[PDB]
RNA sequence: CUCGAUGUCGGCUCGUCGCAUCCUGGGGCUGGAGCAGGUCCCAAGGGUUGGGCUGUUCGCCCAUUAAAGCGGCACGCGAGCUGGGUUUAGAACGUCGUGAGACAGUUCGGUCUCUAUCCGCCGCGCGCGUCAGAAACUUGAGGAAACCUGUCCCUAGUACGAGAGGACCGGGACGGACGAACCUCUGGUGCACCAGUUGUCCCGCCAGGGGCACCGCUGGAUAGCCACGUUCGGUCAGGAUAACCGCUGAAAGCAUCUAAGCGGGAAACCUUCUCCAAGAUCAGGUUUCUCACCCACUUGGUGGGAUAAGGCCCCCCGCAGAACACGGGUUCAAUAGGUCAGACCUGGAAGCUCAGUAAUGGGUGUAGGGAACUGGUGCUAACCGGCCGAAAACUU
RNA sequence: AAAUUCCUUGUCGGGUAAGUUCCGACCUGCACGAAUGGCGUAACGACUUCUCAACUGUCUCAACCAUAGACUCGGCGAAA
RNA sequence: CAGGUGGUCAGGUAGAGCAUACCAAGGCGUACGAGAUAACUAUGGUUAAGGAACUCGGCAAAAUGCCCCCGUAACUUCGGG
């Protein structure tokens, strides 16, 4: 609980889907090119949550081209349109950094 | 016509706007206020308004102060300071007695916000100032942080006043321009304002309408 | 607790970490210490900690009162006899009273006990 | 955020492989570039055979980059390589095609054929 | 840096006098039916027997 | 002047002033079509970049810029710093000297001392004053600070021009630099946080832990502090002016910006914006509170003593802080600590149990541990108290 | 054009986005030169000099942490 | 008085080691203290993005670092490198 709870109440997005760091989502990003309003799709590994509850972020990290990509959303963010969990991922840390040297087979996560 | 109330700097969140996009606000609790004393130039010599804000103790407010709120019929209150209008038409709309709240103020307005800024004690030059300093090797010796030089040689044989050395910070009175109002909560009697505010949390503060907009 | 805003107590602060156990074996066994009034302000809430594990009095609040003493004889009077003292009292389990600066440093000292 | 002295990795097919930030443009003084600004640069590293050879000074946009970059919704993009494309004057790229994804930060900076090339516009 | 002149008597004097001892205040204690003078912070330590009054 | 010592080049740090103006601002003339200029007049508010080479100053060069101004202050600044150069003792080269040695010729190496007394400067207190003693809110005499500027778009491919080119004035959008506040975001830090792990010693042993090794190391990390971060600012409107442009108008039948008089007019000046500010000794204003005793005397605008309002020390503390000060609280109390529940950080504790030959792995169980942030709770300490603190009259 | 070249940052080539230093030559050697040795030279140097990779708070541009001081209290107590 | 002073003895676990880390036997806590988050100074530590742009000069810092196995250039006085 915080002082500052009911200024933030009316402005946290519900169906939001539980994901723990380790897991690959797909994020669905609604991008204005001009006036057409489509939406792009981000799937990766969340290699991060920081906590806060409307202030509280997420970090996805893809491999394009061989070039490693990393999004910060904020969870409850409204240019979300959905988020949705693919594969749960079996770690031990929290922040997971170290995948940012790892390359290929070596930047795996498990399965469970 | 430039209004002003009195309020409590509760902190910062975020909010999101009708175009997405993120705002960093700062809560201001632009509480109940009351007026309790009218300033007009025919007694004072200018024009002004008195504001009261904040619950104390009828037990901690003493003798000589506890009169000064039974003249104008208003329970005593914390914090008290005026509002500087200027000349004509003083008090037509302020009246001894009327409670203060907090919209007053639309959504989309602009605000001046003044407050005392957070203390930081003996600074040296290089935080209170800006300064560079000298450099961390190459033979220096001792002066990392130190000022330099701070004058002439036998002309003048003295130092400048108002140069800047090292010393007290903070604690100041500072007021930050054109703040836009993003929401006003009258349910709670919270301001959401865009940016920051100076002051500590818990700290009290003062809004009036902008003059710049 | 609360982390000392400061120079810490005898120097380092590992130093200070064999400072708070020493003092609350000694507290624990005697009842009451004399020592320096800023050591009894600092060791309140370290020795009120301890004696809320000796309250609830399981075998995981034991291995954890043990990663603080290295003195098995005062553990036990902490969890027998203690620990079931201060069953009924909901925190606030010492007491810092102060007496007379001593001569030779002028240092202000004062005597922190358990309650009865 | 690249300022004089960087070096950056080329990501198209003009010939260079590498090249040296000298200035940023922008204005006077101007320490940083991120997503979308354009560097003036010299040529370090090329393939043999190539259009842009060692030594020669060329304008540059930067497309990636290693520090993050706060877009107006609260969201942050981050890369692993700081990257640049070669320009001409009339801000087209001097090569044909794009290697690796870009920011989508050059849209309003009217970087469209770039835009149009590359491979994925993040 | 060391002193260019001696100070005048009335130079040392203004500022020597300015080294000087704060007094406490004493308060009234009764303890085993004998009035004594302790400082207040000392107040439950003598009410306690915890004060030597020598 | 100084030899019973006034430390000499460049750089670094911090500046301050001048205008003989580099940019931005206002003008006259032009061999000023436009756009660009040339030249002169006014103008010092702000601005005036990063590198390569050289001990360099200077200069040349690279890439920019609205521009990359020139000088003074012991060629400002070594009790602020540096020591590449000059200018000790070593050594070499060329040259001169019979030689010892010499060289505004070269070369490599070569100790930068000091606890601040006074004035000055930045901060902060104590005292007294302001004609009773106090408390709250304020007026602003007079100061400080700040002041930069670009690009694209519309007007408009219109005015101008044979063409190529290409506007003024007005309107709008997004910048760079600098500065202030702030901690929501991002990023950093983290010495009583969590976890993993190496060596070794110890807790009798197993298990579970601890000491030490830079916090042993490694992966994280709430709070505070912070920029690399977030927001905001230099707005607009007057007044009097500079160069310049006039109006009416003589002396001097015409004429003339001038001699009487009246206008226009710039980033300079004064207001307006922000901040300090009644020790502003001309010590201000509006209010509220106390509004009261007693003794001695050489009867004095006397000297005591005791109080009122009020304050202070003590005490519990602070995101206030070098000391001091300021702010909050003191039982009718949520002030700090404890305690209980949240938030957050870590990431799945111990014990038991099952699986495996074991290293280990699943279950019990979003577990256990935990500081700063929020809320309840009267458990501990805020106490059974000391010190200060109120008035001659008179004249109109 | 040198631990020697004044003129001088000689000129040309190389290296750099830019090189009064560096490497390669040229010869117009102010004032080179054969045991006060001449020109080379593998190995070696806390020697002088120039360049590169790696690496970083040296810097853009600083911010935080702990300790010893400075700072408060008590004791002793100098100096130019 | 943080300087200087020849020789003999020299245990454990790790280690190549009389190095180093922790410990034994045996010694010691060595002679002003107690507090306190000021600047600033010293000694340590960490740092996003960039990576010598610093400076007379990479000065200082960081980096490399062990064991076994592959592999190794110009030049050379045939050893080396
Ligand atoms: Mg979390
Ligand atoms: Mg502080
Ligand atoms: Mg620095
Ligand atoms: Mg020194
Ligand atoms: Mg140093
Ligand atoms: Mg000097
Ligand atoms: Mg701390
Ligand atoms: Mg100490
Ligand atoms: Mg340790
Ligand atoms: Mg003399
Ligand atoms: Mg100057
Ligand atoms: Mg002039
Ligand atoms: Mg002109
Ligand atoms: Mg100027
Ligand atoms: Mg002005
Ligand atoms: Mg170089
Ligand atoms: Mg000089
Ligand atoms: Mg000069
Ligand atoms: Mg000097
Ligand atoms: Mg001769
Ligand atoms: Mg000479
Ligand atoms: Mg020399
Ligand atoms: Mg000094
Ligand atoms: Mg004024
Ligand atoms: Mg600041
Ligand atoms: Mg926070
Ligand atoms: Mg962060
Ligand atoms: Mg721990
Ligand atoms: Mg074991
Ligand atoms: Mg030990
Ligand atoms: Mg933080
Ligand atoms: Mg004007
Ligand atoms: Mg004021
Ligand atoms: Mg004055
Ligand atoms: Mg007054
Ligand atoms: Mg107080
Ligand atoms: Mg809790
Ligand atoms: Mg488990
Ligand atoms: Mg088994
Ligand atoms: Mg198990
Ligand atoms: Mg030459
Ligand atoms: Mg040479
Ligand atoms: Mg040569
Ligand atoms: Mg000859
Ligand atoms: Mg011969
Ligand atoms: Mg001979
Ligand atoms: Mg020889
Ligand atoms: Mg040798
Ligand atoms: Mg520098
Ligand atoms: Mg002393
Ligand atoms: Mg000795
Ligand atoms: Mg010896
Ligand atoms: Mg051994
Ligand atoms: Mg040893
Ligand atoms: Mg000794
Ligand atoms: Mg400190
Ligand atoms: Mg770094
Ligand atoms: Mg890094
Ligand atoms: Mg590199
Ligand atoms: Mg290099
Ligand atoms: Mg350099
Ligand atoms: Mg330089
Ligand atoms: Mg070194
Ligand atoms: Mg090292
Ligand atoms: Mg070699």
């Amino acid at each position: 609980m915080n002082r500052l709870d009911f200024v933030d109440k009316p402005s946290l997005r519900d169906d939001i889907p539980a994901f723990n760091p380790g897991d690959t989502i797909n994020v669905h990003v609604k991008v204005i090119e001009g006036a057409k309003e489509r939406l792009q799709v981000f799937k990766g590994v969340v290699i991060r949550r920081q906590g806060g509850g409307i202030r509280e972020t997420f970090t996805v990290r893809k491999e394009s081209y061989g070039v490693g990509v990393e999004r910060t959303f904020p969870v409850h963010s409204p240019n979300i349109d959905h988020i949705e969990v693919v594969t749960r991922g079996d770690v031990r840390r929290a922040k997971l950094y170290y995948l940012r040297e790892l390359r290929g087979k070596k930047a795996k996560i498990k399965e469970k | 016509a430039r209004k002003g109330i009195l309020g409590t700097k509760l902190g910062m969140t975020q909010v999101f706007d009708e175009s997405n996009r993120v705002v960093p606000v700062t809560v201001v609790k632009a509480g109940p206020n009351v007026v309790t004393r009218i300033r007009t130039p025919e007694r004072d010599g200018y024009s002004a308004v008195q504001l009261a804000y904040g619950e104390i103790s009828p037990r901690k407010v003493n003798k000589p102060l506890t009169g000064q709120y039974t003249a104008a019929g208003v329970n005593p209150r914390r914090y008290l300071a005026e509002l500087r209008l200027d000349d004509s038409d003083a008090a037509t709309e302020y009246q001894v007695g009327q409670e203060l709240t907090a919209e007053i103020f639309a959504d989309g307005s602009y605000v001046d916000v003044t407050g005392t800024s957070k203390g930081k004690g003996f600074a040296g030059t290089m935080k209170r100032h800006g300064f560079r300093g000298q450099g961390a090797s190459h033979g220096a010796q001792a002066v990392h942080r130190r000022p330099g030089s701070i004058g002439g040689c036998a002309t003048p044989a003295r130092v400048f006043k108002g140069t800047r050395m090292a010393g007290r910070m903070g604690n100041d009175r500072v007021t930050v321009l054109n703040l836009l109002v993003h929401k006003v909560d009258a349910e709670n009697g919270v301001l959401l304002i865009k940016g920051a505010v100076p002051g500590r949390t818990g700290g009290l503060v003062m809004v009036r309408s902008a003059i710049k907009r | 607790p609360k982390p000392t805003k400061g120079p810490r107590l005898g120097g380092s602060s590992s130093h200070q970490k064999a400072i708070l156990a020493n003092l609350a074996t000694s507290l624990f066994e005697h009842g009451r210490i004399t020592t320096t009034e800023p050591k009894a302000r600092a060791l309140r809430p370290y020795a009120e900690k301890l004696i809320t594990h000796a309250k609830k009095g399981a075998l995981h609040n034991r291995r954890e009162v043990l990663k603080k003493l290295r003195d098995k004889d005062v553990v036990h009077t902490l969890f027998a006899e203690i620990g079931p003292f201060f069953a009924d009292r909901d925190g606030g389990y010492t007491r810092i009273i102060k007496i007379e600066a001593r001569k030779g440093d002028n240092a202000p000292m004062a005597v922190i006990e358990l309650v009865r | 955020v690249i300022q004089q002295e960087s070096r950056l990795k080329v990501a198209d097919n003009t010939g260079a492989k590498e090249i040296l930030c000298i200035r940023v443009l922008g204005g006077s003084s101007r320490r940083y570039a991120g997503i979308g600004d354009v560097i003036v640069a010299t040529v370090k590293d090329a393939i043999p055979g190539g259009n842009v050879k060692r030594g020669d000074v060329v304008k540059a946009v930067v497309v990636r980059t290693v520090k993050e970059r706060r877009r107006p919704d609260g969201s942050y993009i981050k890369f692993d390589e700081n990257a640049a494309v070669i320009i001409k004057p009339d801000n087209d790229p001097r090569g044909t095609r794009i290697f690796g994804p870009v920011g989508r930060e050059l849209r309003e900076k009217r970087f469209m054929k770039i835009i149009s090339l590359a491979p994925e516009v993040l | 840096a060391v002193p260019k002149r001696r100070k005048s008597r009335s130079n040392t004097r203004s500022r020597r006098s300015q080294w000087k001892a704060a007094k406490t205040e004493l308060v009234g204690v009764t303890v085993a039916g004998h009035a004594h003078k302790v400082p207040r912070r000392l107040l439950k330590a003598a009410r306690l027997g915890l004060i030597d009054f020598d």
